[PDB]
This record gives C-alpha cells, structure tokens and sequence, in this order.
C-alpha cells in the first residue's frame, strides 16, 4: 500500500498516510489517532489510480455523435470512446469509410482504426461497385471480362 | 467571497449556448446561470471571457461568429459586449479547427444576464478545456 | 476606484491607433487618455489586453501585425510588450475576417503611455464590440 | 504583495516548455518556476493565461496544440485546464504565422504545477512579446 | 402606457414605476410621491423602444467607405447603413455590382441588395461590352451577327 | 550633456538632473546636495541612448537557426541578427538562395538582403546545372550547342 506525507493542518506535525485505492478518494486525512478515511467516487467521477485527492475526477470525455463509449464512466475509470461502426479514427475525427470503386475491391475493410484497403482487381477478377465491403469476385467460366465489368456470354 | 465564474462546454440545439456550471473544471460562486445566461448579482466592473473551438472534417468556410451579449427587462433588445468572426480559415475540403478568443473588462449593473453565442452550432466542440465561458469581479 | 479602462475602435489615419473613450461601452477610470495613448499615473501591476478584428474583400495574405507597445522620455525608444502576426491566413481571392488577441500582465511605472499599432491600418474594422484596448490595476 | 507571474519564451528540446523569469518583461513574485513549471503556493483563485506564436517557412498544416495543464503528487497523471489546436490554417506550401491564445480562471491548491505544451516544437517562435505564459491571485 | 417594478433604494418599498417612452430614458425613478421621470436622449444617442434605462444607447453603426446612411442616429433610433450606389450587400460586405460581359446583357440591374443578372443574348439581339447596365439590344436590319458583335452591312 | 525634470520623492522639490549615457542607466537621481549617478549595464543589458532609466533594457533579439549575430548584445547596444550564409532576409524569415536551373545563369548571387539572380543564358553560352553560384559560359569552340548543353565536338 503506498503511502503520503502530510502535515496535520491542526498541529502541523508530520505524519506518513496512506492512499486511497482506484473508486474513492481522501475524505479525511490520517491524523496521530486514526488512519486515511477513503470515500466513494460519487455518479460521474472516477479515480484511477492510488491517490491523494480531495475530489474525484469528473469524467469528462464525451462521445461525439460519430462515435460511441467503448468503455463507460465508471468509479474506476474515466468514459473512452471510439469511431462507431462505418467509420475510422483519423486526426481525432472519425471518418467514414473509403469505398473501393469500380475495377478495385476491398482486401481489408475499415476498422476503427484504419481505412478500407482496395486494389486494382487482378486478372481473371472483376468489382462491379462503389463498395466499401465488396471485394474482387472472379470472372464467370463462359467480349473479355475486364477488372470493371464481368466477362459476357 | 470573490464573485466568479467559470463555464465549461454541454454537449442541447438552443441559441444561446449552454453551459456546465458544476462539474470538473466547472466554478460559480456569488454569480447564477439561468437558461444558459450568467445573472450579475452585484453592480460593478468585472472581466469577462470566452473561448469556442470550432472544428469540421469538410472544411467550406461557414462563417463563424462568437458573440458575448447582455440582456436585460431594462430595453427589450439583446446588446453586443464582444464579437469575433471568422471568414475563409480554413483550406477548401480539409479537416479543419480553429478557436475564438474573446475577453474584456465590463462595468455591469445587478439583474444583467450575458449569455454566448455562435453561427453554427454544429461547428461547436465541447469539451471543457477547449470551450468555456467566465467572468470575475474586479 | 479601481484604475481601469477599456478603450474602442474609432472610424483618422494615424500610426499608432486611436480610440473612442467615452461613448457606449468605452470606460476610463483613473487613468488617461493622450494621442492615442492610455496613460499610467500609478506605478503598479495591470492586466493589459488588445484585440482587433481584420477583414478584407480579397484575400491577399498581406502580413498582419499587432501590437502593444510603451513609450517614456526615460528612454527615447518604443518598447513592444506583446504583439501577433498573421501569414498565410486567407485563402487568396476570398472573402475574410480574422481578430488578434492579446493579454497579459505588466508592471508599469507612472507616466508610461501604451498604445497598439498595427500593420494595415486599411484592413481594420473598428466596431466597438470587434476592436478594443483595455487595462486594469490589479 | 500580489502573487504573479508572467514567463516569456526562452530558446531547449523539452516537453513541456521551459521559460525565461528574470529577465526582460518576465516577472515571478510569490510563486515558483520549477523544470517549466509555474508551482501554486497559495490555494486561491487565479487568472492564467498563455499565448504561443507558430511560424513556419512551407504550410504543411501540421496540427498545432497548445495546452496547459496542472500536475501534483496527489494523483499521478497531468490534468488539461486549456486547449486550443489549428488544423487546415496556412495555405499549402507559403509562409505562415499564427498565434494561440488562451486565458481563464481557476482555482488552485497549493503544491499545484503547471505547465505549457505543444505539438511542434520547431514551429515556435520564443520572442518574449509572442510566446508567454502567466497568471495572477485574485 | 407599459410599467415596471422598483424596489425604492431608500425605502426598500415595491413600487409600479411607469416606463420612459422612446427618444427619452429614466432620469428618477418613480417613488411614493411622484412619478418616473424621464430625460431626452443626449446627442450620439437614442432609446427605439418603451424603456427602464437609466441611460441612453449608443448610436454604434457607423458607415463603411463603401456604404452611406439608410437612417441616421436620431433620439429614437439607431443609425442604419447600406451599401451606396454600385454595390450590393453580401456577407455584412458590400461588393461591387457585376458587369455583364459581351454577348451577355442585364436582365436585372444591381440593387443595393443584390448583384446584376445576365442573360446569354438570344437569337436576334446582342452586347458589344462588358457593362454593369447595358442590356442585350437587337441586331441592325440591314456577316452573321453573333451575340457579341451587330451584323454587318 | 542632456538632462531631465525631477521631483525629489523626499522634498517634492522641483531639480535638473543629468542623464546617463549610453552604456550606463540611473542607479540614483540627481537630489540638491549631488548629481546623477549612473551605473553600468549589467551583463545581457543594454542602453544605446541618453536615457534616464532606472534599470538597463534587456538584450532581447536572439538569433534564429538560420541567422548569426550581425551585432553582439553589448552594454551600448542591443544584439542584432542577419541570415548566415546561403541565405538571404524576407518578411521576417530567411530563405535559402535560388539555384539557377539548366540554361540559366547567376548575374549576381544572394547576399543576406535578396535572392540569387538570373538570366535565360544568352546565345553563345550556356550552364548545365540548378546552382545558385554557376554562371552562363560560352560554348566550346569546335550538334549546336543549347543554353542547357554545350556545343559537341
Ligand atoms: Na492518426
Ligand atoms: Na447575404
Ligand atoms: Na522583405
């Protein structure tokens, strides 16, 4: 158990606490006859780690309407969110997720952490789409297919 | 004890803005918000400031506008303290942000309400460290 | 009474600017106003801000410079307390607006004149709510 | 006497900033500076405020962040009071210049750092009249 | 005539004051033996609507280079500006009224709140200039005349 | 030898005092029984005129990564900065030379205050390279030889 110095305020005479744990805070210092008295974080707030507040921390990350909590508010630990489903994280945005467009399809689709990933689709493969799922589907077995356009009978 | 506020950003679609005014970085004292508006309760001078941060994945120069004003039962007609605006900031297309920065010192009468407000609202980000909104008496 | 003064833009072509002092939300309180200058008659600590507000119909990128500045005769030479520039800011062709702000904290002797200067005096638009110069005595 | 500060730009490589307080227009009266840090010893009210100055020769529109922030002993992990970030803020490719200011209130413990930070070092400027960093008691 | 409460500064006693009418402000408040009294609005000033100020509003518009005074600042209104001859309003602006190019005319001259409209000259009529005001005019009836240039003789 | 007005702070009584020199600044104001003391700047200071400052101006240009010290901070006065060598001053930064491209050549090199000069190189001539030093010289004297490339043999 980690511990912290601390002056009584009363006789300023030092004294060694001890932490309150993750989910509460000091609600009443160590003094010469008793020890730390921890409290609960209160709805909203959260402490993390081995502390010495007098407050809790507010839990002040807020989903945007692009994304969702991956992990909510909770005593022990602050609200997270990510890029909901459709979109990646990019410079603190999140965005939607790139289409491959005709003659190329999808060799990796978004996460949400990362783009779509396309590529020209090769020989003896096709992509009719703007798709951001859709991926390069091999000719029909019978004008020459191209990577655009399936093969025609 | 010194009257002082300071507001923090809150996720509603309402002009004008409103505000946290308990929680984290959050201080009221000696001073009320009502229905987004700070209610001066003592006459006197007092500094007043706000910042807003707007931001946007498609950058199409909106304009932006960052108004601090007054109103009260006195003249039925809202009076401009601070403005700024914002036209072609950012780069056609891009991902983009920006803040705007107001502060100055004000002589305020008792029953004054000021409030903050803003061209476009969903251009708005909210977090606490980047959107915010105070004052405190001289 | 707490030495204070919050000084608004004024329509004349002089370097450095000059304000309105009395009318609207002008104030000026144990403190002067001289050719532009506000003038400190009490040796002390101030908060001194500045901010102003640029636009243009087409943007060119001209630099924007702004600045707070001292004058005395204990010294014959203009001394630069804070002070932005702007490049790069428009894009070109377009329609702009941008402001400058500028504020912190000095001590200042009695008979020191401040005043703020600027790069474009053409490009500065003087509404009261947009453009301004204050201080006051902590 | 009033416990102040106003810290000017200085030169390092280090995150956070680090700033000059003697000489020129800094000040430091009854609060410490410590590794880049401003060290609280008076829990109170306090007025901070910080304005950095970005250039650059080619706009790549880098993000800029400007932050200050608050750590102690008392929990292990750096605490955002205020934030500004540009993106999409110079035209590709010219030279550019901007400036972020920050101020606001806040109440502080006693044994409370605080710092500056930001996100390109090489894209500040350090002049003391566009790069600095204070606050006052109220 | 519209009212309004006060608490005397003296008496701490609740009063029905009566408001001061536009082009004037409240001067002495209505106490127990009399009632509100009200004062002209000084120069540079005006109050627009019924009124418990106890000074008058500042006449804060003022006009652009490129504007001229729609009101001026009277004891009952604000000034009021816009754009003068040869411009239109656009984004708190006043710009320039466009020039119709040649073979285009000006269906639409620029007001003061908007720009000059063009048409493409129709078969039959033409414009020789770039010109803010002239308008498509039908060929001479005597080369094939375009839009841009008469028929020739 | 200029002087200054001064109210005694103990008499109030009106003086002529005499102003420190360049290098120096007041350490205490002329009274009726002495005159002006001055002091010298200490290190990292600076007073470059007659003045009657209480303390010395701080040296407060500092020199960029791409400029070296034109003056020195010095008692007299301030530091002063210029572009190091391969680069020339404008509006505020400092930029590297202009190279001249193939077929054109230096008529006059960069120098701290402008850019690297040059001309389309001109018949009987030529240069081969992006330099912003080389200049255009005459062919070879013997396929016709361009601006870009000398004449072949
Ligand atoms: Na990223
Ligand atoms: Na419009
Ligand atoms: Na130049």
């Amino acid at each position: 158990t980690p511990t912290y110095p601390w002056r009584d305020a009363e006789t300023g005479e030092r004294l060694v606490c001890a932490q309150c744990p993750p989910g509460t805070f000091v609600q009443r210092p160590c003094r010469r006859d008793s020890p730390t008295t921890c409290g609960p974080c209160p709805p909203r707030h959260y402490t993390q780690f081995w502390n010495y507040l007098e407050r809790c921390r507010y839990c002040n990350v807020l989903c945007g309407e692009r994304e969702e909590e991956a992990r909510a508010c909770h005593a022990t630990h602050n609200r997270a969110c990510r890029c909901r489903t459709g979109f990646f994280a990019h410079a603190g945005f999140c965005l939607e997720h790139a289409s491959c467009p005709p003659g190329a399809g999808v060799i990796a689709p978004g996460t949400p952490s990362q783009n779509t990933q396309c590529q020209p689709c090769p020989p003896g493969t096709f992509s009719a789409s703007s798709s951001s799922s859709e991926q390069c589907q091999p000719h029909r077995n019978c004008v020459p297919g191209s990577s655009s356009h399936d093969t025609l009978c | 004890l010194r009257k002082v506020a300071h507001l923090t950003g809150k996720s509603s679609r309402s002009m004008p803005l409103e505000w946290e005014h308990e929680l984290g970085l959050a201080l009221l004292s000696g001073v009320k918000y009502k229905k987004g508006g700070l209610v001066i309760n003592e006459t006197g001078l007092y500094f007043v400031y706000s910042k807003v941060y707007f931001r946007g994945q498609s950058c199409n120069n909106l304009p932006l506008s960052h108004k601090v004003y007054m109103r009260n039962s006195k003249y039925p007609q809202d009076l401009v303290m601070m403005e700024g605006k914002m036209m072609s900031y950012c780069t056609t297309g891009q991902m983009w942000a920006r803040s705007s920065y107001l502060g100055a010192v004000f002589n305020l009468t008792s029953a004054d309400h000021l409030y903050v407000n803003v061209s476009e609202l969903s251009l708005v980000n909210f977090e606490e460290s980047q959107t915010f909104f105070g004052l405190y008496k001289l």
